[PDB]
Formats: structure tokens, C-alpha cells, sequence
């Protein structure tokens, strides 16, 4: 499993 | 300025490059638990393509995970070091990444996006509407209701990158 760390604030 | 696949082979050289990249990721993605970035970046399923400056200094990169049998990959993290942003490196990295995925026989790229990142990925070819059968990633890629799952179709003979 990974999830999707591709997580940026709002900028 | 090279864009190389950084292999996690337990050597001082590559481990140093992966840590440098992991540190760039954390600094650039503050909402992300640093230990979570470390986990994915060094796990048995992920790979990283880095932007190497002068064949020694990492200034950015993209961490991804291929699901070979299914023919699709997920983007875990993407970032360029602060002092090197807005110089076109990130766009060139994504193009290099798509080219490499095309050569790896990958048909779709998937990534969760939120806020600004949604617009950012749209400019990179990703769309909210999926053409890939949902049941293809279901069971492989976690399905979070809080994020926007975006996909980029990688046609077998479209030229990505330059
Ligand atoms: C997304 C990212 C990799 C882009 O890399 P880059 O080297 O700056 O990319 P480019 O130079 O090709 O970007 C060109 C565009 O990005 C914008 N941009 C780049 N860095 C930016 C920053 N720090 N703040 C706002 N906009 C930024 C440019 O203004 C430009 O907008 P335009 O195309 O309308 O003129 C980089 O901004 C970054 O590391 N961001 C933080 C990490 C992140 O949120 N990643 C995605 C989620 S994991």
C-alpha cells in the first residue's frame, strides 16, 4: 500500500 | 543537469542522494509527516527519478510506485528545492518521467491532488475524469474520499518530454 503522498497544502 | 532513476541499493552514494531528496520533499510538503515520506521513499515498492545538478547535487525529483501487472503508476511525491524553483525544472522532470513510464510499458499515471496541485497537474496533462476502468486501481491504490484522484493517459507513441 502507498496512499498518495502527493499532498501539498493549498500552495 | 541529469534526470536519473535513483536506485535504493544501500550504497553511501545513492542513500545520500535519497536522503537529500527526502529532505527536499519534507521541506516542500509541510503537511506531510516526515517519517511517512521516509517510509515510502525507501520502501520496496517505490522508485525515484531525481534532477541531478553537476552529477552530485539533488535539486528535485519525483517518487513513484509502479503496479506493473496493471500497467499504471502512482505519483507519491514531487518537488524542486526552493532556490531552484520557477526555472522550468519541474516541468522538464515530469516530461522525462512520462517518457520513462512510456518506455516502462505503463499506460496510466495516477496521483491524488488537493487545492493548487489539482490545477498544477491539469497543466501537466492529468484530468479528473478517468478513462481507465475504476476496478483497475481499486484494491491497489487506496481510495480516499478526501482527495481528488487524477490520471494521465500515456499513449504508446506520443512524444513526451524534449
Ligand atoms: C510543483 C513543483 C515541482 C514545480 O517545479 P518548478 O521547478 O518550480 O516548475 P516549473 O518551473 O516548470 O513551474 C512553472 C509554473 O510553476 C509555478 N511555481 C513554481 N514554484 C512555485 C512556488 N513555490 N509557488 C507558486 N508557484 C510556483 C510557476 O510560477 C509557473 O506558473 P506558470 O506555468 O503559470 O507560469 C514545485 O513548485 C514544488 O516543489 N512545489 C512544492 C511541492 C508540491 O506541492 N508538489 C506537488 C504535490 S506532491
Amino acid at each position: 500500500k502507498s496512499t498518495g503522498g502527493k499532498a501539498p497544502r493549498k500552495q | 543537469l541529469d534526470f536519473d532513476i535513483l536506485t535504493n541499493d544501500g550504497t553511501h552514494r545513492n542513500m545520500k542522494l535519497l536522503i537529500d531528496l527526502k529532505n527536499i520533499f519534507s521541506r516542500q510538503l509541510p503537511k506531510m509527516p516526515k517519517e511517512y515520506i521516509v517510509k515510502l521513499v525507501f520502501d520496496r515498492h517505490h522508485e525515484s527519478m531525481v534532477i541531478l545538478k553537476n552529477k552530485q547535487k539533488v535539486i528535485g525529483g519525483i517518487c513513484f510506485r509502479q503496479y506493473k501487472p496493471q500497467r499504471f503508476a502512482e505519483v507519491a511525491f514531487l518537488a524542486v528545492t526552493a532556490n531552484e524553483q520557477v526555472r522550468g525544472y519541474g516541468t522538464r522532470l515530469m516530461n522525462k518521467f512520462k517518457d520513462h513510464m512510456q518506455k516502462q510499458n505503463i499506460e496510466y499515471l495516477l496521483t491524488y491532488a488537493d487545492n493548487f496541485a489539482i490545477g498544477y497537474f491539469k497543466k501537466q496533462g492529468f484530468t479528473k475524469e478517468h478513462r481507465m476502468p475504476q476496478e483497475k486501481w481499486k484494491g491497489y491504490i487506496k481510495d480516499y474520499d478526501g482527495g481528488t484522484l487524477m490520471e494521465c493517459y500515456i499513449h504508446p507513441y506520443v512524444d513526451y518530454g524534449r
